């Protein structure tokens, strides 16, 4: 057992310091080892260039395959696959366009969604896709 | 049976009284008017369906 | 022990039962240009909603009115003898028992 | 350095469990019976009642002859009697623990106007208040959530300038009289 | 005092009774007269019955206690029909009045208190 | 509208013994008139071809409200001895006298002298009713007049209903007998909720060696009312 | 110990057209406005399970005081004959819980059942009256109670009491 | 008919996630 | 938010309409669609299985 003496504050303080460092959450937070762990490098969003549309080039009319695109992140040059929210938003997006990408799928994947894709397209030319779809804004060139 | 207190509230005149429940249904106008309208509609769709 | 004599399995094996079940099922089956209102408020493709949704207070009022209607199926509303008693105006059912058993 | 004030507080809290059938049914019943606008109006009163009953419980944790208990309990009971939720014969902390939310909902000006016969419906009472037809003593009040004190209850009437209160006829009457 | 007018209210209870009668009139909740009081008992909408013990023939209101005992409705007597006349807002004497049940009334607490005060008179 | 005088109608027995159903455009609950040609309280009667039945009002009687409400058993049957507490004028007592018939007996207890005079006049015409003008809180004061009974019906409407019923049950109710108790929640305790009162009254009955078996509310006709039926000292 | 072994053994073994149409259809209780219990009132009667008492001892929680902290209202704990019997069968090791159960503030209510099984007795009282709150930490009992409408459940979460299906919870812990 | 369908919809919701669907299919296999 | 996209598209509720028999062939009868043929198709299949 541990010491339960009246004059043992220094011994008790040393035990609690050691217990803190064994917590993996405490070490990671104080040393800053995982600040840049996420694919966005610590940011919540990222900007990318639309490479080409894998779903449309294949002729499968699944509508879950059709809304997959390939983009290249500007910050680190990685190539990822993202979802377009709806078929017909593909018409607003052209190749070599600049888009804003957010995360997707932490909660999970719905029925009819392709597993292993963890990104979605939110804006093109700094305009939200829903506003373009609803006819509230026009895409500047 | 009649009650003296219900002379106006709940009492049928002796001319409207009948001997059987069926004769009561044969007399009242409100039931006859509705029943014949419903019966006509049923036979209308019956002829409409069969043709 | 053998089954009851009235039973068909008394005189039928599994081969006959397989064929008879199929046969039974088949037989049983038989100069200024001002902008328009559309331009001024770019509503766009906004979902169309009912007029009741415009005012939240009157929308809640209709929800309460319907809820009392739906409750009438579960439970009977208390009423006074505002007229002389003249019967039930519906049937009297004698076989349905609604009491709660205490044990 | 400025000469402004930064003192403010929230008056309601969102519910802890968002999908409870009993909670939704209770809210539906309260809103329907008292003609409220939304759920926030219920949550505000629930917040107030929670504060009052927590104070009563904390006072009841103390000894009867504790000076703090006597002073604060007397103050709380006097305020509750003044606003009209308690009775003069029920001046104990236990009766504070007995309090419900309908007791506070009955003290709003909207339900007071309806219960005194000035309006023929609770929503009609709300509309009458919002259109400046109702006075409490001299003062014209257009806030439906005005909490009526015990003494103010006998002095709710139609305003002197209202068409219902012996004032000048309104816009529609004048226009229709001009037509004919 | 005629022995048939048994639940006779004292001076203190009479003042409370006449106060509530005046309030009930303002809330459109009072039925005035022996015949109208009888009809509320038949319809089951009566909170309590207040009668005047100084009716020169006392027998003209003695049918009301019989009806109350069947419906289980409390009843009392007061000493003056003229005082009961003012409390009902009437310029004539009144020998019987009835307070009516109204849902959601603000007088429910005062009516409940008066009902218990009546029942204590009967021990 | 309703059941107007001069209409043809059919009468059939109910599930409960001694009770009948009056089938027509409207359905009414009726009992066989022990004294033909007389109405106790202005109810409508039906003539059969020498035989006469009286309509039963559920707004003016609590036993009729329970029967229309779907109670399982009432235990008041022809040829039974019934002790009735709180008879008042006797509107329900008159229908109870019809059910027990000439062989049965009803003991009607009513303390009020005003209603007691009406009960005696009702007892003049019906030979199976024994009027007892006494306080039900002291059953020993009328123990001479009452023999062992089969059913106790109580409609006293007092804060001490359970004590009053238990005292009468120990003195006059036979082993295996039954009781029917009407409970008005506002009378026992106005401060408590109606549902909490009903659970408390059941608990008090169990503490008096009475076994309640069923309960129901009388909601269409009464608010915050209940009826409890049980057995006293059940046979093994 | 073999008290443990006998317990697990016991739990393992635990798991013509003329005729009148008659049918028993119990009436829906008038106290409930759909799923909301209106007759449940600020004096709360709470049916205490035997394992609720023991876990209140382990968590250092006084029974009446902790219930009042959760509800800010007067609470009356209730003990059945079935629950009192199970505490007595536990023995001298559980003598502290037995003394707590016999407290003059508590409501002692009788029950005439066949058997001592207290989960069945508490479910039956819930079905009959709809005026109680059920305080238990037993998982399968809580599953049965959740199927009965209008009856809240009180349980222990962290080192505090918590309530489950009660709209007037007020001073109840957040998550 | 509508009541029967609504009961199945709750079961469909009770496994509507992608990992939940693959969960049973190994278990049924 | 796929629900917002679907709800915006479904704002217009016009559905496609059915074409009728040409006038010069009106004496022959109504032009049958897939719903009409399905009635006569199942009727023939039912009788053949019974036979
Ligand atoms: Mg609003
Ligand atoms: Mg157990
Ligand atoms: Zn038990």
């Amino acid at each position: 057992g541990k010491c339960r003496g009246l004059r043992t504050a220094r011994k008790l303080r040393s035990h609690r310091r050691d217990q803190k460092w064994h917590d993996k959450q405490y070490k990671k937070a104080h040393l800053g080892t995982a600040l840049k762990a996420n694919p966005f490098g610590g940011a919540s969003h990222a900007k990318g260039i639309v490479l080409e549309k894998v779903g449309v080039e294949a002729k499968q009319p699944n509508s879950a395959i059709r809304k997959c695109v390939r983009v290249q992140l500007i910050k680190n040059g990685k190539k990822i696959t993202a979802f377009v929210p709806n078929d017909g938003c593909l018409n607003f997006i052209e190749e070599n366009d600049e888009v804003l990408v957010a995360g997707f799928g932490r909660k999970g994947h719905a029925v009819g969604d392709i597993p292993g894709v963890r990104f979605k397209v939110v804006k093109v030319a700094n305009v939200s896709l829903l506003a373009l779809y609803k006819g509230k804004k026009e895409r500047p060139r | 049976v009649d009650n003296p207190a219900d002379f106006y509230h709940s009492r049928i005149p002796k001319k409207q009284r009948k001997r059987t429940i069926v004769e009561e249904l044969l007399a009242d106008s409100e039931f006859r008017r509705y029943n014949r309208r419903k019966y006509s509609e049923i036979m209308a769709e019956k002829a409409a369906n069969a043709a | 022990l053998p089954p009851s004599p009235g039973d068909t399995s008394y005189y039928q094996d599994q081969v006959d039962d397989f064929h008879e079940a199929r046969s039974r099922a088949a037989l049983a089956k038989g100069a200024k240009r001002a902008i328009t209102y559309q331009i001024a408020k770019n509503r766009g493709l906004t979902p169309r909603r009912k007029k009741i949704d415009r005012n939240p207070r009157v929308k809640h009022r209709e929800k309460f009115r319907r809820a009392k209607i739906r409750r009438r199926g579960q439970v009977r509303e208390v009423r006074k003898e505002e007229q002389r008693y003249s019967g039930e105006l519906s049937g009297i059912r004698a076989g349905v028992k609604k009491s709660i058993k205490l044990k | 350095p400025v000469a402004r004030s930064w003192v403010c507080r929230k008056t309601y809290v969102t519910p802890r469990r968002p999908f409870e059938k009993s909670r939704l049914d209770q809210e539906l019943k309260l809103i329907g019976e008292y003609g409220l606008r939304n759920k926030r109006e219920v949550w505000r009163v629930k917040f107030t009642l929670a504060k009052i009953r927590k104070a009563a419980r904390e006072l009841l944790t103390l000894d009867e002859k504790d000076p703090r208990r006597l002073f604060e309990g007397n103050a709380l009971l006097r305020r509750l009697v003044r606003i009209g939720v308690l009775d003069e014969g029920k001046m104990k902390l236990d009766y504070i623990l007995g309090l419900k939310i309908e007791d506070f909902l009955e003290r709003r000006l909207q339900t007071q106007v309806f219960k005194l016969g000035l309006a023929k419906s609770i929503h009609h009472a709300r509309v009458l208040i919002r259109q400046r037809h109702i006075r409490v003593r001299k003062q014209v009040v257009n806030i439906p959530s005005f909490i009526v004190r015990l003494d103010s209850q006998k002095h709710i009437d139609f305003s002197l300038r209202s068409p219902y209160g012996g004032g000048r006829p309104g816009r529609v009457k004048r226009k229709n009289a001009k037509k004919g | 005092v005629n022995p048939k007018a048994y639940p006779l209210a004292d001076a203190h209870l009479t003042k409370k009774l006449l106060d509530l009668v005046q309030q009930s009139c303002n809330y459109k909740q009072l039925r005035k007269g022996a015949n109208e009081a009888t009809k509320t008992l038949n319809r089951g909408i009566s909170e309590f019955i207040v009668m005047a013990a100084d009716a020169e023939p006392l027998e003209i209101i003695l049918h009301l206690p019989l009806l109350c005992e069947d419906k289980n409705v409390p009843y009392v007597f007061v000493r003056s029909k003229q005082a009961l006349g003012r409390a009902c807002g009437v310029s004539r004497p009144v020998i019987a009045c009835s307070v009516t049940i109204k849902e959601g009334s603000q007088l429910k607490q005062q009516i409940q208190s008066i009902q218990q005060s009546i029942e204590r008179l009967l021990v | 509208r309703g059941n107007q005088s001069g209409k043809n109608v059919m009468v059939e027995p109910h599930r409960h013994e001694g009770v009948f159903i009056c089938r027509g455009k409207e359905d009414a609950l009726v009992t066989k008139n022990l004294v033909p040609g007389e109405s106790v309280y202005g109810e409508k009667r039906v003539s059969i071809s020498k035989i006469e039945y009286r309509a039963w009002n559920p707004f003016r009687s609590k036993l009729a409200a329970a029967i229309l409400g779907g109670v399982d058993q009432i235990h008041i049957k022809p040829g039974a001895k019934v002790l009735y507490l709180g008879a008042a004028s006797g509107t329900t007592v008159s229908h109870v006298s019809d059910i027990v018939g000439p062989d049965g007996l009803v003991y009607a207890v009513e303390f009020s002298h005003r209603s007691g005079r009406d009960l005696i006049n009702l007892a003049k015409k019906r030979t199976n009713i024994i009027p007892v003008i006494e306080d039900a809180r002291h059953p020993h004061k009328y123990r001479m007049l009452i023999a062992m009974v089969d059913v106790i019906f109580a409609d006293v409407a007092q804060p001490d209903q359970t004590r009053i019923v238990a005292l009468n049950a120990h003195t006059f109710l036979r082993n295996g007998g039954h009781f029917v108790i009407s409970i008005k929640a506002n009378c026992i305790d106005s401060t408590a909720s109606a549902e909490a009162v009903f659970a408390s009254e059941v608990k008090k009955m169990q503490q008096e060696n009475m076994k309640p078996q069923e309960q129901l509310t009388l909601e269409p006709y009464e608010r915050d009312h209940a009826v409890v039926v049980g057995v006293y000292r059940p046979p093994p | 110990g073999k008290q443990k072994k006998t317990r697990k053994y016991a739990t393992m073994k635990r798991m013509d057209p003329s005729a009148l149409k008659e049918r028993e259809v119990p009436q829906h209780p008038s106290c409930l406005f759909f799923q909301y219990n209106t007759q449940l009132g600020p004096p709360y009667h709470i049916l205490v399970d035997t394992n609720f008492i023991n876990f209140s001892i382990k968590a250092k929680l006084d029974l009446v005081q902790s219930m009042m902290d959760c509800l800010y209202a007067k609470c009356i704990p209730c003990i059945t004959d079935c629950v009192m019997a199970e505490i007595e069968k536990l023995g001298q090791k559980y003598r502290v819980a037995l003394r707590i159960a016999k407290d003059p503030r508590f409501e002692r209510l009788p029950c005439t059942h066949k058997g001592t099984y207290a989960d069945d007795c508490l479910v039956q009282r819930v079905t009959q009256h709809k005026c109680y709150i059920v305080a238990t930490v037993d998982r399968d009992l809580k599953r049965r109670i959740r199927k009965i409408p209008g009856v809240p459940i009180m349980y222990i979460s962290n080192h505090r009491y918590n309530i489950e299906r009660m709209p007037d919870d007020y001073g109840a812990p957040r998550f | 008919k509508e009541h029967f369908r609504a009961k199945q919809k709750e079961e469909e919701e009770k496994l509507k996630r992608q990992k939940d669907l693959r969960k049973k299919l190994f278990r049924i296999q | 938010m796929a629900a917002a996209f679907r709800k915006a598209a479904k704002s217009r509720q016009r559905e496609h309409r059915e074409r009728s028999q040409p006038g010069f062939r009106k004496h022959l009868g109504l032009l049958e669609k897939k719903k009409d043929y399905k009635l006569r198709a199942d009727d023939y299949r039912k009788k053949q299985e019974y036979l």
